[PDB]
């Protein structure tokens, strides 16, 4: 009845618009309108979600399979890379496409996309992708501007853009494979690119174009390459050496590969990456029984026994590479958000975040053991359910869990000496 | 004449017009009924710097004092960096506001203002005072303008009786073969029970001339009938009064328009009084007009119905002004009983009931005395009583037969029934299921039945009176009035979360404690859906039935569990950090200051949720509910200091309204619509009820009696925390040494406890259970937790806890007695 | 169109195909109160008590409720004035026009607006007096307020006192706007944003919203 009641449905109602391009927040707030308008009234046309499918589709179109034409108008390029791709929105974070989790990112990238944002009201959201923990903006769309001028901001700003073709077409041509390796060509990069996405001026959808052909070849090994600290990337190779390409070791695990077997591939002029759609349970310990018992699920990487120290608490931390316990409390005091960040998390926050433990698999294995427990810090533990060494990650993060709980002391005694 | 300084409040009630005010309706100890008329008002408390921050000025305002100002949100920790709880001591002022000032920041607002109003004024709700004329100043005939009720209940008096002139009434109509509709279905008669204040019994039984043959008429008319053809021809003292549907309506007018204390009805604020509102106005042009007694308004009546929940049921009401408590039976009964049935046959068979001697034998007609010693002393008197007016009587509770002579003296009754001759040594008098069809009668509807079923509807129509001192609602109704410091208008009207309101809002003006809540509440209820399998079925031996005296409501007074001495509440999802925050709160929160309580894990995710409670200060809701178990006791002590009967009335009732109103408190804090909801308080005090229960079954089961020593299978150790108790499983027994009995624990629900002793002798079973009840309220249990021993019951033959009989034997009886056979669930 | 006889005025009952499975019922009640009903003056007149069951609802949306029709130049068309004359329609078209802008009009009629239904719920009125005919109308009015509901999306009353208590009568949960009457004090009913509200819940409701201007007529 009220026009606050009205400002309220039409805030519910843009919040169901845009609702695929949302967070947790947005959905609490969603829910939240949703109650409120069903007590109200009784009946709403639109109920609770929780999985919440997030999806850029309105924008885009069918993928072209097949040679097709152009004519009108002036084309703006912009390349498809390969690996994780992320959706950053207004007042909200970076959220994985499909299955949007609340990621973790740098502040450096963090703040550049705080600033991007801030600096006008028109920007509808800021495309990201991760590939080889490289951070990449690959396009961001708007009704007012275009992916140019917000691409010099980025620039400017520090994050990695892709440089964008500006074109124009003017007789029937049907672009062919000749025509899309040109353009192709014509970004000049060594990364991968799978797709096309190019743009005309005025119009808010944007299509994309993907050539590839079918091939087949033989896996002779999956490893593991360093491109990181305590973080390694699996790959596979070829009889003649190919490098096939894998975005997340999630994608490994949904593709059941099989040691010395053979696979379809789809492959590129430039590089070919290996097809999914290949249970979980299954190929999670058969792939690590493969490779090897002292293999650890180290997030998106596989790892050796990471024998972790104090050096890495530090990089987490950020702060000064020290061998020392004593160096560890020194400059946290003149670190003025340093010492905000270890006080807000728990003890257990900063131990599974120093070294790289995933949280379901985690959670379980704990809950399936038993501890001592002197002086708020473990003095010893054992297992009270085998059941969970059945999946590979329990009795792998077990087998470090020395340690979890070495680092886990050095963290709660860590707590008690920043206190004095 | 003049005015009586003494008079006794028997009505509340708030007006309706624009200048709204508070009418009460009392009574003086000579026969008057006085009106008095209190200028109603809104009431506020807020902050003392708003009540100085706003400008146009309050009307009235009165401040409480410096008051503390308690937060009670509920706020998990993963860990024990636990917030102290919010608290802010500041001054309140009481605002008494003729309009609706609304303000943004209020406190105190889920309360009722009339409460508000008894409060602030001291003005006992039944409290008969002796008011001040110079604070009174008569403004109608009858009514009075008091401006200043404090100064003006200034003396109070003790309590006297008074001349109450409880109206009943009740109807029956004709219909067809669906339900009798206004418009369709005409008046078969209607039945009055006029009691006035003289406590002449008046009776008489309208019958309607339209549905019968004028010659027909004439023939009742010559056989004893009166009839009269209009609204100024009537005479109350006849019986049989004969009239058309427009007299009967225009007399039934005429009759509801009086200014009566009370009237009752059973079903009739639904069917019945709406029916005489339809039918009139459908024949007539007159609507059923009540007025204010001081003549400024006129409402006209209201049918409108109040849900409730907490089954789904509605209760209709009346929102006449005129002064009377516009009763009914239906609702309020319903409200007060969980039965089979709620048929008044079914309530008149469970609240009449006496045993009966057989006098003659042959034919179907069979003659029967009971005196004051057939059953017992009092069944007698009150069955004789109700033996004035019915007919049919259920004997051995399935022979429905129709009296046929009754005589009456005094204490007792001799009856002819016709049931069937059989020599039996006595039998059970009953008023179950009626034996007429009223729809087989109005189908073939003639004089003969007219006058039968006219005999019938005053039968139906007295039944309320004589309900009406059995279940006493008229002292019931009077403790409602001052326990819920409500009117007596309204004390079955509303539902519990707002009626435990006023006691809450005398506690929390005594204790300057006032509850705020500032975020919003979450989506899950205070129950996970219990269920409870006994062990066995059939029973080869006795059962010592063990009571609890209060169970939740002693255990909130134990752990002093409520919303302003809930620090924390702990989870942790995974088992090492489990284990690492119950050995960090084991030893930050020391005993026996504080207790650790295990809850159920509100989420999926976790797997322990420790509740941690503080029993520094007694805090609000665990003081209220020791003065409600206390109170109780005094007035249950002072029903056996008394004899005057009207004492073993007024006691009965306030002990009975208290036993009520303090058992509900474990639901109000639960309910998340209600004022006292803090929901890790009801998680606490479910578990600890549970800890209790199985601490108990540990007790009993397993335990064996050692020659003159009791030994139990588990020790008495105190289960919540550091115990200085002889915590030794074995027991000095007051009982000769050839005693060796072992106990097996078979069944305990939420209070009450089953015990199976190894034999069948019921007075043994006797004798243990005495010794047994010094023996657990002197050892096993500990502070202030108490119980008292039920019963035992032999041949136990249980299903459930509704399903179950046997032969229940009194600690008063032995062996060779008279034992309690019961049998509940039988169809 | 189909019509059915009752046992008395109009003997011919004439209602959209929507409307069937009302029929019976309705003929039920009206046959029992009528003479009682006749026993007074009604606006509209007997003969016009069912010229809104030949309204198709299929299409109808967003009904607007209104507890009983005028006192005087009833015409059985709800809030309906033939020379727009009514205080309420001519609030309704301030309303209006204050959301759609139109400054010059002559007329509104809520019946030529589709997914919108102006609707009675109590059939007539006594002559100069409100809801004293609803003792006569409670079984018909709940009937038909139930079998619209079936199918209307959004339900909007005028008047918060009237219909204080429409929820209970109706089971179904719908779509509810308890909106002030327009014969509210103070200009309460021009604060009202009922409309624009009704709108935005179609569009919540993936329903076309009303375009109310297709009610006036210059």
């Amino acid at each position: 009845t009220s026009s606050a009641d009205l400002t309220n449905l039409k805030e519910l109602l843009s919040l169901y618009k845009s609702l695929r391009f949302s967070d947790s927040a947005a959905i609490e707030k969603y829910n939240s309108l949703v109650e409120w308008g069903t007590s109200t009234y009784w009946k709403i046309g639109v109920q609770k979600v929780a999985n919440v499918e997030t999806s850029i589709s309105d924008y885009y179109d069918e993928v072209k399979n097949k040679p097709f034409n152009i004519d009108p108008g002036y084309y703006i390029f912009l390349p498809v890379y390969f690996g994780s791709v992320f959706i950053y929105s207004k007042g909200k974070n970076m959220v994985e496409l499909g299955s949007g989790n609340s990621f973790q990112i740098p502040d450096d990238m963090r703040s550049a996309c705080n600033k991007v944002l801030d600096s006008d009201n028109g920007i509808d959201f800021l495309r990201f992708v991760l590939l080889n923990n490289r951070w990449i903006m690959e396009d961001a769309i708007s009704k007012y501007q275009s992916p140019v001028n917000i691409f010099k901001l980025a620039s400017e700003y520090g994050l990695n853009i892709p440089k964008y073709l500006e074109i124009e077409i003017e007789e029937d041509t049907l672009f062919d494979d000749e025509l899309y390796s040109i353009i192709e060509r014509s970004f000049d990069d060594k990364f991968p690119k799978i797709s096309i996405s190019y743009i005309k001026l005025g119009e808010l959808r944007r299509q994309v174009v993907d050539f590839f052909k079918f091939s087949f070849m033989y896996i002779e090994s999956i490893k593991v390459d360093r491109i990181g600290d305590n973080i390694f990337i699996p790959s596979v190779i070829t009889k003649s050496g190919k490098k096939i390409l894998v975005k997340d070791v999630d994608h490994l695990i949904r593709s059941k590969v099989r040691e010395h077997t053979f696979v379809k591939v789809k492959k590129k002029n430039t590089f070919s990456i290996l097809y999914d759609y290949d249970t979980r349970g299954e190929v999670i310990k058969r792939i690590i029984d493969t490779i090897g018992r002292d293999y650890y699920v180290n997030g998106k990487y596989f790892s050796k026994v990471g024998s972790a120290g104090l050096k890495q608490l530090t990089n987490k931390l950020d702060i000064n590479e020290c061998a020392t316990v004593d160096e560890l409390v020194d400059e946290i005091n003149k670190s003025g958000t340093v010492k905000r960040k270890i006080k807000n998390q728990s003890a257990f926050d900063l131990s599974r975040e120093c070294l790289g433990y995933p949280e379901a698999d985690f959670i379980t294995l704990v809950n399936n053991m038993r501890f001592k427990i002197e002086n708020c810090k473990v003095v010893n533990f054992n297992i009270e359910n085998t059941n969970c060494l059945n999946n590979p990650s329990i009795e792998t993060i077990y087998r470090n869990f020395n340690q979890f709980v070495s680092i886990f002391n050095v963290v709660t005694d860590v707590k008690k000496r920043l206190f004095e | 004449g003049a005015m009586d300084p003494d008079v006794r409040c028997i009505n509340w009630f708030e007006s309706h017009g624009e200048n709204r005010f508070l009418y009460l309706k009392s009574r003086c100890r000579n026969g008057e009924t006085v009106f008095i008329r209190f200028p109603h008002y809104f009431y506020y408390v807020v902050t003392d710097e708003i009540y100085q921050s706003l400008s146009p000025p309050p009307f009235n305002a009165r401040p409480l004092g410096k008051m503390r100002t308690i937060d009670i949100d509920e706020t998990i920790s993963y860990n024990l960096d636990i917030k102290d709880r919010k608290c802010s001591v500041a001054d309140m002022w009481l605002i008494e506001e003729p309009k609706k000032r609304s303000i943004q920041n209020a406190t105190m607002d889920e309360f009722l203002n009339i409460s508000w109003f008894y409060i602030s004024n001291g003005i006992s709700p039944d409290g008969c005072y002796s008011l001040d004329e110079q604070y009174l100043t008569k403004i109608n005939n009858g009514c009075y303008h008091c401006d200043d009720p404090r100064n003006c209940f200034a003396k109070k008096i003790p309590r006297f009786d008074i001349p109450r002139s409880y109206l009943f009434l009740d109807i029956e109509c004709h219909f067809d073969k669906k339900f009798p509709s206004v418009f369709i279905n005409p008046i078969s008669h209607t039945s009055y029970c006029y009691i006035d204040l003289s406590g002449k019994r008046l009776l008489f039984t309208l019958i309607n001339e339209e549905m019968l043959t004028e010659q027909e008429i004439q023939e009742a008319v010559d056989r004893g009938c009166l009839r009269i053809q209009s609204l100024m021809e009537m005479d109350y003292e006849r019986e049989l009064v004969l009239c058309s549907e427009i007299v009967l309506l225009r007399i039934a007018k005429q009759l509801l328009e009086l200014t009566f204390d009370y009237v009752v009805t059973f079903n009739g604020h639904n069917f019945d009084l709406r029916y005489i509102t339809n039918r009139l106005e459908l024949l007539t042009g007159e609507k059923i007009i009540f007025r204010s007694p001081d003549k400024k308004e006129a409402v006209h009546l209201c049918i409108y119905e109040r849900n409730q929940s907490s089954m789904a049921n509605t209760t209709f009401h009346v929102n006449n002004n005129n002064g009377t408590i516009f009763f009914d039976l239906y609702s309020f009964i319903q409200k007060s009983e969980k039965l089979d049935s709620y048929k008044l046959d079914s309530i008149s068979k469970n609240a009449f009931s006496c045993m009966g001697k057989v006098l003659n034998r042959g034919v179907r007609e069979m003659t029967f005395i009971g005196d004051d010693t057939t059953d017992a002393k009092g069944k007698a008197a009150a069955f004789a009583k109700v033996l004035t007016t019915g007919n049919y009587v259920t004997v051995d509770e399935d022979i429905i037969c129709k009296v046929i002579r009754k005589d009456i003296w005094e204490n007792g009754f001799k009856v002819v029934l016709l049931c069937p001759t059989l020599p039996n040594d006595t039998y059970k008098l009953s008023f179950g299921k009626d034996d007429v069809d009223l729809a087989q009668m109005y189908k073939d509807y003639n004089l003969n039945i007219a006058l039968d079923m006219a005999r019938y509807c005053i039968h139906d129509a007295c039944l309320c009176q004589y309900l009406w001192e059995y279940y006493g609602v008229e002292t019931k109704t009077d403790a409602g009035a001052s326990t819920y410091v409500l009117p007596q208008s309204m004390v079955f009207e509303y539902r519990a979360s707002t009626v435990i309101k006023g006691p809450l809002l005398k506690l929390l003006l005594e204790t300057k404690t006032i509850l705020v809540r500032s975020e919003t509440k979450q989506k899950f209820p205070y129950e996970g859906g219990k269920v409870f399998a006994p062990k066995q079925k059939m029973f080869s031996n006795n059962v010592l039935i063990f009571d609890y005296n209060s169970l939740y409501p002693n255990v909130c007074i134990f752990g002093n569990l409520s919303p302003e001495t809930l620090v924390g509440v702990v989870v942790s999802t995974n088992r090492l950090e489990e284990e690492i925050n119950n050995q960090l709160l084991l030893q930050k929160y020391p005993p026996p200051r504080y207790i650790t309580v295990h809850c159920e894990p509100r989420l999926p995710n976790l797997i322990s949720e420790i509740a941690i409670f503080d029993r520094s200060i007694e805090g609000t809701i665990p003081r209220l509910l020791r003065t409600f178990l206390a109170e109780r006791a005094r007035y249950k002590k002072m029903l056996k200091q008394a004899t005057s009967s009207t004492e073993k009335a007024i006691y009965d009732s306030m002990q009975y309204t208290y036993k009520i109103v303090a058992n509900s408190v474990y639901g109000l804090m639960g309910f998340r619509n209600s004022a006292l909801y803090s929901y890790a308080s009801a998680k606490s005090c479910t578990s600890i009820g549970r800890r209790m229960i199985l601490y108990l079954e540990s007790v009993l089961n397993g335990a064996e009696l050692s020659n003159g020593m009791l030994r139990f299978a588990n020790p008495l150790s105190n289960p919540f925390y550091m115990d200085d108790r002889d915590i030794n499983p074995i027991v000095k027994t007051s009982l000769p040494i050839d005693y060796r009995f072992r106990f097996r624990s078979v069944y305990g629900d939420t209070d009450s406890v089953f015990t199976e002793i190894d034999s069948q002798d019921v007075d043994k079973s006797i004798e243990i259970a005495k010794e047994l009840e010094r023996l657990i309220n002197n050892r096993v249990l500990f502070n202030n937790f108490k119980i008292e021993f039920e019963a035992v019951y032999k041949n136990l033959i249980m299903q459930s806890k509704k399903k179950y009989t046997t032969m229940k034997y009194s600690a008063s009886s032995n062996s060779k007695s008279v034992p309690e056979r019961i049998n509940k669930g039988t169809s | 169109m189909n019509s059915v006889t009752v046992s008395h005025a109009p003997y011919t009952i004439t209602y959209h195909d929507d409307w069937e499975p009302v029929m019976s019922q309705l003929v039920e009640f009206y046959n029992e109160v009528a003479s009682w009903l006749l026993r007074d003056e009604t606006s509209p007149i007997p003969d016009k008590f069912f010229i809104q069951l030949k309204q198709p609802l299929r299409n109808k949306r967003v009904c607007v409720c209104g507890i009983d029709p005028y006192p005087k130049d009833g015409t059985g068309v709800p809030f309906e004035s033939p020379n727009f004359t009514k205080k309420s329609i001519k609030e309704i078209a301030s309303s209006i026009s204050r959301l759609t802008g139109v400054i010059d009009y002559k007329g509104y009629n809520l019946n030529i607006i589709d997914g919108v239904i102006p609707w009675n719920y109590y059939l007539s009125c006594k002559l100069g007096e409100t809801k004293s005919h609803a003792i006569y109308w409670d079984k018909i009015s709940k009937l038909l307020l139930q079998h619209i509901t079936k199918h209307v999306s959004v339900l909007y009353c005028l008047g918060k006192t009237d219909f204080s208590n429409i929820r209970a009568k109706l089971e179904s949960p719908v779509t509810t706007i308890v909106g002030y009457h327009p014969a509210a004090r103070d200009r309460q009913f021009e604060k009202d944003r009922s409309f624009e509200i009704i709108n935005v819940l179609l569009e919540l409701d993936n329903k076309a919203p009303i375009n109310w201007a297709q009610g006036f007529i210059y």
